[PDB]
C-alpha cells in the first residue's frame, strides 16, 4: 500500500508568516492526493483536492501544489485559526491512505496568565464534596506551573491539572488546576491559595480565598 | 445542512460489540462510497473499510485486524458498521465520510465516540464557579462551570446555547477511578454580568442527558 | 429508415451505455484490489474509452477477473460497434454504385 | 531476479499476541506473493496465496496484506503451534523465488 509521510512532524511559525507541510508518497500517484484540516475535537475538513483544486468555502490563504510523490500544502499568512492537524490522502490507488499528521503551530507574543480562583459550590457541598478550581487563562509560552497553599501551607494532594492545546482564537494556552477536598478537609481549613509562576514574571501571580 | 449524523457516543464492555450509525442527507448519487475511519485519541486517521450503498458491496483495509462489517440500508439512507468483540484497543473517534467516486471525503459525519470500558455510564454533575465575595475585577469578568463524575466520554459544553463563542476554554477532562472530570471557563465584560444571564450547557451523549446551569453571583 | 442506418445508431447509443455501465462495474469490480488504479469513476470512463476505441494507452487497467470480464464486453461492444458502422458505410456505398450504373 | 528480504530473521513474542512478518521484494510485484509455514522437520505448507487469499484448512487465525513491495503475514494471537519458519515466495516474474525466511518464537 500506498505510504504517506508528513514530516515536519510539527511546524512552528509567526504570525502572517507563509508556512507549508510536505507530503510524500511512497509512490508516483499523480496528482491524487489531497488535503485535510482537523481542528481540536473536530472533524476532518477538506481543504484542497487532487493536489491543487480548491475548495468552496475554503480560505483564499490555502492552496496546494506537486505531483509525483511530492506534495504541498501551503498557508499564505498564517493566522490562529489555522492552528491545527493537517493530513494528506491518496486515491491514486487502493486502498486510499492517510499521512501521520502535521500539526502547526504558532509562535506569538510572550503572555502573562489570568488566574482566577474559585470557591467549591454550594450544590457540591450539599453533596459532601467540595473542589477549588483556579485558572491559568490566554498565556504564553505554554510552560506554566501551579502551587497550591492551603493556610499557607503547600498542598499537593487531590490536585488534578488539564492543559488545552493552543488556542485557535489567540495563539494562546491554559490549565486548569482543580484541587479537590471533601467538604470535612475544606471545612477544617481558612484560606485557600493558587500561585502561578511563569516565564513573564519571575514574581508569583496569586489569588486566594478564606472559606468565610 | 448537516449531511451525515452519527451517535455522539457507545459504551461498550469488552467481548461485547456495538453497530454505529451514519445516515445522509442531501444529494446522494448511485456512485456514493460512504467510508469509515478510525481515529484513536492522539493519534491520526486510519482508514477502515468502505461501501457503496446503491449495489451493497464493501472492502475493508487489509492491514488490520477485521472488526467491523459494513452493510447499508438503501430506504432510510442510513450506512451501518457492525464493530464486534472490541477491547481498550477499540476505543477510538469513528468518522464516516462521503466519497462521490472520485477519491476525496467531501464530507465527513462529527463522529461517534466509542469507549470499551466495564465501567457503568455515569451522568455527569454540573457545578457552578462564580468569583469569590473577596475578588476585585476589572473590564472582563472570568465565570465558569465543574463538569464532573461523569462516564463515559464525551460531554459537549456551549455557553448560552451556542450564543456566547468568544472567550471559552474547556478544558480536556481527566481520569481518576472510572470517572471523567473537567472545567469550561467563559470570559464576558464585567458590565455586563449578571444583567445579562450567562448559562453553561453541557451535554453528555452516553446517558442522553443535557442539562443548563445558570452562572450568578455568590449570595 | 434503412436497415443498416438504424443499426449503426443503435450500436452507437448501445456503447455508449455499455461505456457508462463498463465504467461502473470497473470500479465496483477493482476496488478492494489492493494496488488496483482503475477506482474512481472519471477515469475509469476514460479508461472504458479507450478500451471500447482499442486503444488502451495502459495507463489504467484492470487488474481483478471481473474487472477484466467489464474490460471484455467493452472492448467488444466498441469492436462490434464501430465494425457494424463500417459495414453501414459500405451498404451505403454499394447501394449508390448500384445507382450510379442504372439499377 | 527479484529478491526477497525477510527482516528480522527471528521474531519474539508472548503467547496470545498479534505479530508480523515482513517480506520485501527488490521490485513490485503486485500481489503474486504467497506464504509458506514450515515447521521443525515437516515439509512447506501454503498458508496464504496471492498476497491476501486465504487457503483452506488455515486458521483464521492468519492473515495477509500488502502488495507492490512491501507484504505482511500476520499471525492474530500467536500460539504453540505457530513455532515455525516462514517464507514468502514470488510468481510475478520468472523464476519463482523465495526469501530468506524468519524464525517464530515464543
Amino acid at each position: 500500500d500506498i505510504l504517506l509521510t508528513q514530516s515536519p512532524a510539527i511546524l512552528s511559525v509567526s504570525p502572517g508568516e507563509r508556512v507549508s507541510f510536505s507530503c510524500r508518497a511512497s509512490q508516483s500517484i499523480g496528482t491524487d492526493i489531497h488535503w485535510y484540516q482537523q481542528r481540536t475535537n473536530g472533524s476532518p475538513r477538506l481543504l484542497i483536492k487532487y493536489a491543487s483544486e480548491s475548495i468552496s468555502g475554503i480560505p483564499s490563504r490555502f492552496s496546494g501544489s506537486g505531483s509525483g510523490t511530492d506534495f504541498t500544502l501551503s498557508i499564505n499568512s498564517v493566522e490562529s485559526e489555522d492552528i491545527a492537524n493537517y493530513y494528506c490522502q491518496q486515491s491514486n490507488r487502493w486502498p486510499f491512505t492517510f499521512g501521520s499528521g502535521t500539526k502547526l503551530e504558532i509562535k506569538r507574543a510572550d503572555a502573562a496568565p489570568t488566574v482566577s480562583i474559585f470557591p467549591p459550590s454550594s450544590e457540591q457541598l450539599t453533596s459532601g464534596g467540595a473542589s477549588v478550581v483556579c485558572f491559568l487563562n490566554n498565556f504564553y509560552p505554554k510552560d506554566i506551573n501551579v502551587k497550591w497553599k492551603i493556610d499557607g501551607s503547600e498542598r499537593q494532594n487531590g490536585v488534578l491539572n488539564s492543559w488545552t492545546d493552543q488556542d485557535s482564537k489567540d495563539s494562546t494556552y491554559s490549565m486548569s488546576s482543580t484541587l479537590t477536598l471533601t467538604k470535612d478537609e475544606y471545612e477544617r481549613h481558612n484560606s485557600y491559595t493558587c500561585e502561578a509562576t511563569h516565564k513573564t514574571s519571575t514574581s508569583p501571580i496569586v489569588k486566594s480565598f478564606n472559606r468565610n | 445542512q448537516v449531511q451525515l449524523q452519527q451517535p455522539g457516543a457507545e459504551l461498550v464492555k469488552p467481548g461485547a460489540s456495538v453497530k454505529l450509525s451514519c445516515k445522509a442527507s442531501g444529494y446522494t448519487f448511485t456512485s456514493d462510497w460512504i467510508h469509515w475511519v478510525k481515529q484513536r485519541p492522539g493519534h491520526g486517521l486510519e482508514w477502515i473499510g468502505e461501501i457503496i450503498p446503491s449495489y451493497g458491496r464493501a472492502n475493508y483495509n487489509e492491514k488490520i485486524q477485521k472488526k467491523a462489517t459494513l452493510t447499508a440500508d438503501k430506504s432510510s439512507s442510513t450506512a451501518f458498521m457492525q464493530l464486534s468483540s472490541l477491547t481498550s484497543e477499540d476505543s477510538a473517534v469513528y468518522y464516516c465520510a462521503r466519497e462521490r467516486g472520485d477519491g476525496y471525503f467531501a464530507v465527513w459525519g462529527a463522529g461517534t465516540t466509542v469507549t470499551v470500558s466495564s465501567a457503568k455510564t455515569t451522568p455527569p454533575s454540573v457545578y457552578p464557579l462564580a468569583p469569590g465575595s473577596a475578588a476585585q475585577t476589572n473590564s472582563m469578568v472570568t465565570l465558569g462551570c465543574l463538569v464532573k463524575g461523569y462516564f463515559p466520554e464525551p460531554v459537549t459544553v456551549t455557553w448560552n446555547s451556542g450564543s456566547l463563542s468568544s472567550g471559552v476554554h474547556t478544558f480536556p477532562a481527566v481520569l481518576q477511578s472510572d470517572l471523567y472530570t473537567l472545567s469550561s471557563s467563559v470570559t464576558v465584560p464585567s458590565s455586563s454580568w449578571p444583567s445579562e444571564t450567562v448559562t453553561c450547557n453541557v451535554a453528555h451523549p452516553a446517558s442522553s442527558t443535557k442539562v443548563d446551569k445558570k452562572i450568578v453571583p455568590r449570595d | 429508415s434503412a436497415l443498416h442506418w438504424r443499426a449503426a445508431g443503435a450500436a452507437t447509443v448501445l456503447l455508449v451505455i455499455v461505456l457508462l455501465a463498463g465504467s461502473y462495474l470497473a470500479v465496483l469490480a477493482e476496488r478492494g484490489a489492493p494496488g488496483a488504479q482503475l477506482i474512481t469513476y472519471p477515469r475509469a470512463l476514460w479508461w472504458s474509452v479507450q478500451t471500447a476505441t482499442t486503444v488502451g494507452y495502459g495507463d489504467l487497467y484492470p487488474v481483478t477477473l471481473w474487472g477484466r470480464c467489464v474490460a471484455v464486453v467493452v472492448m467488444v461492444a466498441g469492436i462490434t460497434s464501430f465494425g457494424l458502422v463500417t459495414a453501414a458505410l459500405a451498404t451505403w456505398f454499394v447501394g449508390r454504385e448500384q445507382e450510379r450504373r442504372g439499377h
